[PDB]
């Protein structure tokens, strides 16, 4: 009845979420924090040439010229030395950020298949609240996923039944539930409020009426009397 | 240009290399109390 | 060694230090928590993390914005200052239940996160 | 009993003062390695971090706290040993009182406080309880609907293959069941001293981590 | 270490999403059997359920 209503729903969340990207720089800093520990990484190592370690000079030619290569070439060695171990220390924590990088990216192959190429049962996981679907945006190093979730924001408190015993079968509805609105009395589901007619369609016989305080009779609808 | 031992918005600015900083908990150096005195003991009268 | 008695070494007082500065284009007001260190060197509020100075400590409940630590964060509010509070708590929403009662939701959002 | 470790010691190291005992030159010669000192700082704290969204991430599912009722009126179900006591000061619960009994910042290493505090991770734990027990599987999804505890329970019946006669037939049964499981579990827990291992190595493997960094 | 506390980290927020959010679906993850529910409790520095 109403696809034109709960598509407009959508399409103004996606509106509200444009709007927020273009109001948010800091939205995509997940992306940008990362690229960061890449960038200032990067930097670290641009930095590392300037980092001697206590060597004399900087420069790769003002240490050949002015030591004897007996010295010169230690030296060097030791440098070279000191840049290797920034090497292994910018590998090894890199390695460990791509170990994240790799976690978030199967991961995110978990979220390309369970929330794209289908429906995750995992909640909390593809988006806060139930999750229904996921877009894919592709950006600079990562991906960015638009996580269509179901979230409630009202809600009015209801009336529910213990039982219906009506010739000695205690009554559990299967599907729906006995509820009340303030006045009716109907058949409803868990989740969604739809008044239907109390019958057969919306009970079935279980437990018993043995234990049951406060018992209750009421109508069992039969089609054929 | 910005001096980094004025006011500790000026420690912050000069520790992050940015003239534009937003929210957010930072760190700028290590409190710490000075070496009032120097305690030497001795047993009474060894 | 000169008299008998016992003293405890706590090593003295140190940590580090945070500077709590809002956005410059909105606010410059910049205030100081010493991590780890009473108030000895140092209007001026003291907390389980270290001594806070520049923010003054509110009872009241607004949205826990920038956090400080044991729970106490700040916020930009009333001129306009730094005011470090205990996170918020919340409204207390558990009541008895029974066979009866149920919480129907009536709308929802489809929220793009 | 799934023990799990979630934080960690959130730790830091200032440079100046850890390697150099009131040495300036020395703060001086480290940074003449450069940025390591630094790059190690922006990464411990970088950690600190983590842990600090984990328990947002972990404890924090909820964004705004929630609290226990004073009538713990849920079928039976004893949860005086699982949701805190107000009579005692912490408002924290029997089980985790022996949990936090069965573990065991001087030397330039600083042992930074959890943002939440151990109070507050309890009360936490306490709402995250109360969500389950009263407010459903719904809490972490939003705002959080009223949900019956035995009505769980008989469709999770409903979802393995038995029916929810047994409610109204052997609530009390169930309930000695699930209490006399957590006897048991309250028995191992005071007489093993491995039954929490995964947590204790943890903080073991955290506390020889220090104590290695001070025997270093 | 923290990395492997990371794994776990993750690991404990899909558990308290779906050991504590509602029924596991998911095999022996919440718990050897038929996973029923959780309840957590907090540790120094850790959880249990």
């Amino acid at each position: 009845e109403n696809q034109k209503l709960i598509a407009n729903q959508f399409n103004s969340a996606i509106g509200k979420i444009q709007d927020s990207l273009s109001s948010t720089a800091s939205a995509l800093g997940k992306l940008q924090n990362v690229v960061n520990q890449n960038a200032q990484a990067l930097n670290t190592l641009v930095k590392q040439l300037s980092s001697n370690f206590g060597a004399i000079s900087s420069v790769l030619n003002d240490i050949l010229s002015r030591l004897d290569p007996p010295e010169a070439e230690v030296q060097i060695d030791r440098l070279i030395t000191g840049r290797l171990q920034s090497l292994q220390t910018y590998v090894t924590q890199q390695l460990i950020r791509a170990a994240e990088i790799r976690a978030s990216a199967n991961l995110a192959a978990t979220k390309m298949s369970e929330c794209v190429l289908g429906q995750s049962k995992r909640v909390d996981f593809c988006g806060k609240g139930y999750h229904l679907m996921s877009f894919p945006q592709s950006a600079p190093h990562g991906v960015v996923f638009l996580h269509v979730t179901y979230v409630p924001a009202q809600e009015k408190n209801f009336t529910t039944a213990p039982a219906i015993c009506h010739d000695g079968k205690a009554h559990f509805p299967r599907e729906g539930v006995f509820v009340s609105n303030g006045t009716h009395w109907f058949v409803t589901q868990r989740n969604f409020y739809e008044p239907q007619i109390i019958t057969t369609d919306n009970t079935f016989v279980s437990g018993n009426c043995d234990v049951v305080i406060g018992i209750v009779n009421n109508t069992v609808y039969d089609p054929l009397q | 240009a910005v001096d980094c031992a004025l006011d500790p918005l000026s420690e912050t600015k000069c520790t992050l290399k940015s003239f534009t900083v937003e929210k957010g908990i930072y760190q700028t150096s290590n409190f710490r109390v000075q070496p009032t005195e120097s305690i030497v003991r001795f047993p009474n009268i060894l | 060694p000169q008299t008998l008695e016992i003293l405890d070494i706590t090593p003295c007082s140190f940590g580090g230090v945070s500077v709590i500065t809002p956005g410059t284009n909105t606010s410059n007001q910049v205030a100081v928590l010493y991590q780890g260190v009473n108030c000895t060197e140092v209007n001026v509020f003291q907390t389980r993390a270290g001594c806070l100075i520049g923010a003054e400590h509110v009872n009241n409940s607004y949205e826990c914005d920038i956090p400080i630590g044991a729970g106490i964060c700040a916020s930009y509010q009333t001129s306009q200052s730094i005011i470090a509070y205990t996170m918020s708590l919340g409204a207390e929403n558990s009541v008895a239940y029974s066979n009866n009662s149920i919480a129907i939701p009536t709308n929802f959002t489809i929220s793009v996160t | 009993t799934e023990i799990l470790p979630v934080s960690m010691t959130k730790t830091s190291v200032d440079c100046t003062m850890y390697i150099c005992g009131d040495s300036t030159e020395c703060s001086n010669l480290l940074l003449q390695y450069g940025s390591f000192c630094t790059q190690l700082n922006r990464a411990l704290t970088g950690i600190a971090v983590e842990q600090d969204k984990n328990t947002q991430e972990v404890f924090a599912q909820v964004k705004q706290i929630y609290k226990t009722p004073p009538i713990k009126d849920f079928g039976g179900f004893n949860f005086s040993q699982i949701l805190p006591d107000p009579s005692k000061p912490s408002k924290r619960s029997f089980i985790e009182d022996l949990l936090f009994n069965k573990v065991t910042k001087f030397n330039g290493l600083t042992v930074l406080p959890p943002l939440l505090t151990d109070e507050m991770i309890a009360q936490y734990t306490s709402a995250l309880l109360a969500g389950t027990i009263t407010s459903g599987w719904t809490f972490g999804a939003g705002a959080a609907l009223q949900i019956p505890f035995a009505m769980q329970m008989a469709y999770r019946f409903n979802g393995i293959g038995v029916t929810q006669n047994v409610l109204y037939e052997n609530q009390k049964l169930i309930a000695n069941q699930f209490n006399s499981a957590i006897g048991k579990i309250q028995d191992s827990l005071s007489s093993t001293a491995s039954a929490l291992g995964k947590l204790q190595n943890v903080v073991n493997q955290n506390a020889q981590a220090l104590n290695t960094l001070v025997k270093q």
